[PDB]
């Protein structure tokens, strides 16, 4: 039951725009936190890149499950968590912020947003709070109109790729990604134990 | 959200590629990496036993350096009798077996000092009837298993206590009807396959019960049709080997979905180099090459050798040293 | 060629890293493709320590190879020198089983603190927190101290609490880690003698631990475990006897919140399962 990444993003005809974010790295390895939380980043911008208008979906990766919900005026939000978090509840953090990002952030300053710029520490407030699920506010309200089984799910990540496209030319090509991310990614030395 | 499990894609491989498994072992090792060596080098009498076994299964033996192998064993044995997993390092009740097991497949077990071998499993025998893996005492259900598998393919089972070894393994039974390796631990596939397979060769099949057991394994299936060793882990094709193998032992394998499992298994290959990963897009190796292939065999794939479910072994190898203990009808 | 005199310094920077620091959390690998000019690819930052990659490929075939000449004759080591490259070894290859035998034998002869081998092993842990060889050699280290030569002494109790801890930090780094709980587990039953009053404790402090893991079901066994040795030990102190139907009676009620709560996961549903054969055979 963790929370990795929260945050709000807003899909442009031309490209995504990263607004405000939340991180929880701590469980991860002490030097890998820094390339983890970039991943996060590049992760949540490729799946509204892929996401159309007034959608739910949820792209599943192992060990690790992604939530988007791109609403009608194409204001995105993004949470990372694992594979034993519930998605219901995962969407229902979703529709809470959006709804409380547009009270306090005007709907003009969305195309053109930049995590320095904009104006919502209400994330981190957030994030850690809906940690655990059974400390988390009930909010029957949000629950009544939110899940319509509608929501697309994905094996992996790849499924909302082209028919030719590379992932791996995907990841080394990102300028979200630092120099020691992408290698990272291709130096992952994939896992050993079981041997 | 969904079950804990992998979604085999469509691309994903659904035909035995026999050929490329055996360039694969063949050209393992190949490339000068010091690195990798030295990593693995602490179980690599094991790593010689699945590249041999897994190539003698699909009958590409030949393609394997006899001689040089033979000399590695030789000098893996030590003043105690016991076998080393490499040059320099410490004898183990492991590779002890895993060594035996290459003799037997070469059908040179006299380059080893056969009366040493049997003495040192003796001398790791407890009063409980417990094993332990070398001088240092650690308990565990493998070496129980590890012991008799080696006294038997060296015809020298009686030379240990073998009432009370089976009065310690019948002890880490647990009321799921799994083993563990220790008396109180969780049930693993993987220690149930020793204590199956212990139990097979001391002849106490009668004292497990087949349908508890049995059903134990087969709820290891996931719908991917892949097999886990613990409840809520992910499918692993080295565990189409443990589970297979005790529910061949036990008389429960019809039980287990074939087709299922076995598109699992396939789609666990790798179409450009060759070899079998744990999932299917990930890193081959040699260990899950051979449990891949193995758990194939059991599955009845004509293509490749019969496989004795007891000592992961090609059943003619087992034919010649008369060593097929019997199974449940 | 340089890279003899390049690895024999980082087994001291690493050595050297010890005693500057001794409140060392854990140990994690650094990407680098290439060497910084003149600096240590041992990277001391806060209570973390880091290790360049680009040394790796260099400085454990050194070490590796150091071990097994010192193993086959061919090469003497100091005791200090031997302490020092089994420490390097093992921190980047832990499953290697003889550097550990070697260090036994060093424990049993009086060289080395059998202490200095706990917290070795507690670091390994976090980069391998899965590593087999490394819970084998504890389990050893353990039994050594209890050989010096009814409630534990209260020494016993400090390493015991001290095992709790580095059982359940592993069992966090890596899920249903089968080979910590194993240890935590024989812990209990070696150092703790089914002690009824540390199964309580243990029983109320990772019953958080399992409301946040429901797929780790290494975890509810050790629940399971706890539960079922109160059985045993019972035949103040003698309150669980009332409440031994009432822990049982407790612990299907958290399940059955935790199955209501979050539904799919076999693992609260095989814990339930086995909750109920304890029901019904007293
Ligand atoms: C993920 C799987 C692991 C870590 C291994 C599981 C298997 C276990 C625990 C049983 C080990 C059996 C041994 C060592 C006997 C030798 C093996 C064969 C004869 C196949
Ligand atoms: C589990 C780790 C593995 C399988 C890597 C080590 C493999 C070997 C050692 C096998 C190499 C030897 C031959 C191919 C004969």
């Amino acid at each position: 039951m963790k929370l990795y990444s929260l945050s709000v993003l807003y899909k442009g005809e031309a490209k995504v725009v990263l607004l405000k974010a939340a991180y929880d790295v701590s469980s991860f390895s002490f030097f890998q936190r820094s390339s983890v939380q970039e991943f996060m980043t590049f992760t949540s911008q490729l799946i509204v890149e892929r996401s159309s208008k007034g959608t739910r979906a949820s792209v599943k990766e192992q060990d690790y499950l992604c939530h988007v919900y791109v609403r009608n005026d194409s204001l995105a939000g993004v949470v990372i968590a694992d594979n034993e978090y519930p998605s219901r509840v995962a969407f229902t953090l979703l529709e809470k912020v959006l709804d409380e990002f547009s009270k306090q952030v005007d709907r003009i300053d969305w195309p053109v947003g930049s995590p320095a710029t904009i104006h919502y520490p209400a994330l981190d407030g957030h994030l850690s709070r809906y940690q655990n699920p059974r400390e988390a506010d009930p909010m029957t309200k949000v629950q009544a109109e939110l899940d319509e089984t509608k929501i697309i799910l994905h094996n992996t990540m790849e499924s909302l790729l082209e028919r030719g496209e590379k992932l791996d030319d995907l990841v080394s090509k990102s300028e979200v990604l630092g120099t020691q991310s992408k290698a990272f990614y291709k130096t992952a030395r994939k896992q050993n134990s079981c041997c | 959200t969904p079950q804990k499990d992998v979604i085999i894609k469509s691309d994903a491989p659904d035909t035995l590629l026999l050929e490329k498994h055996a360039d694969y072992i063949a050209s393992y090792g190949s490339k000068k990496d010091d690195y990798e060596y030295c990593m693995s080098e602490y179980l690599r009498m094991s790593g010689i036993y699945w590249g041999l076994t897994v190539m003698d299964l699909m009958g590409q033996l030949h393609r394997m350096n006899r001689e040089e192998i033979l000399a590695f064993i030789k000098s893996c044995q030590h003043e105690c009798g016991g076998i080393s997993a490499s040059i320099g390092h410490d004898p183990h009740l492991l590779y002890t077996l895993s060594a035996v097991q290459i003799l037997t497949l070469y059908d040179s077990i006299n380059v080893i000092d056969v009366n040493k071998v049997v003495e040192y499993v003796k001398g790791l025998q407890k009063e409980d009837g417990s094993f332990a893996g070398d001088i240092w005492g650690e308990i565990d259900t493998r070496f129980s298993f590890c012991a008799v598998a080696t006294l038997a393919l060296l015809g020298k089972l009686d030379a240990i206590n073998v009432e009370k070894a089976i009065e310690f393994v019948l002890s880490c039974m647990n009321f799921d009807g799994g083993f563990g390796c220790r008396p109180g631990s969780e049930s693993h596939a993987g220690q149930i396959y020793c204590c199956t397979g212990f139990l097979a060769i001391t002849s106490q099949l009668h004292q497990v019960n087949s349908d508890l057991l049995g059903w134990w394994l087969c709820e290891r299936q996931l719908p991917s049709g892949g097999l886990n060793g613990r409840p809520e882990k992910l499918p692993d094709v080295c565990y189409s080997w443990w589970v297979l193998a005790s529910l061949k032992i036990i008389g429960r394998l019809h039980w287990i979905d074939r087709e299922k499992l076995r598109n699992f298994i396939l789609a666990c290959q790798d179409e450009e180099t060759g070899g079998f990963a744990d999932r299917p897009g990930d890193m081959v190796d040699p260990f899950h090459t051979l449990f891949g292939i193995a758990g194939l065999s059991l599955l009845g794939e004509e293509q490749i050798k019969p496989v004795n479910p007891v000592f992961c072994m090609p059943e003619e190898v087992l034919q010649r040293v008369n060593v097929q203990p019997e199974l449940v009808s | 060629e340089e890279v003899a005199v390049l690895v024999q310094r980082v087994v001291k920077d690493i050595t050297n890293a010890f005693r500057r620091n001794p409140h060392i959390d854990e140990i994690g690998l650094i990407p680098c493709p290439e060497a910084r000019y003149n600096r240590s690819p041992i990277v001391l930052v806060e209570n973390k320590l880091g290790v360049e990659s680009w040394c790796v490929k260099f400085l454990l075939p050194y070490v590796h190879n150091k071990l097994l000449l010192y193993r086959t004759r061919k090469q003497w080591l100091n005791r200090d020198e031997l302490i020092d490259v089994t420490c390097t070894l093992l921190l980047l290859n832990p499953d290697f089983t003889t550097a550990w035998n070697v260090r036994k034998e060093l424990i049993l002869s009086g060289t080395l603190n059998p202490i200095k081998d706990l917290h070795l092993g507690k670091l390994a842990l976090t980069k391998f927190p899965k590593s087999p060889e490394t819970w084998i050699h504890r389990r050893w280290v353990l039994q050594q101290l209890i050989q010096e030569t009814t409630i534990p002494t209260e020494r016993a109790q400090r390493l015991i609490q001290e095992e709790m801890e580095v059982c359940g930090e592993a069992a966090g780094r890596y899920p249903s880690n089968y080979n910590a709980w194993s240890h935590r587990i024989w812990v209990l039953q070696h150092l703790a003698k089914l002690d009824v009053k540390i199964l309580l404790d243990e029983l109320s402090s990772t019953k958080h631990w399992a409301s946040m893991h429901v797929s780790d079901h290494s975890g509810f066994h050790y629940r399971q475990f706890l539960l079922k040795s109160l059985i045993s030990q019972t035949v103040s102190t003698e309150e669980p006897r009332i409440n031994l139907p009432h822990l049982l009676e407790e612990e299907v009620e958290f399940s059955t919140d935790l199955i209501d709560s979050y539904p799919g996961h076999e693992t609260l549903w095989c814990h339930r399962r086995h909750i109920f054969y304890l029901q019904h055979h007293l």
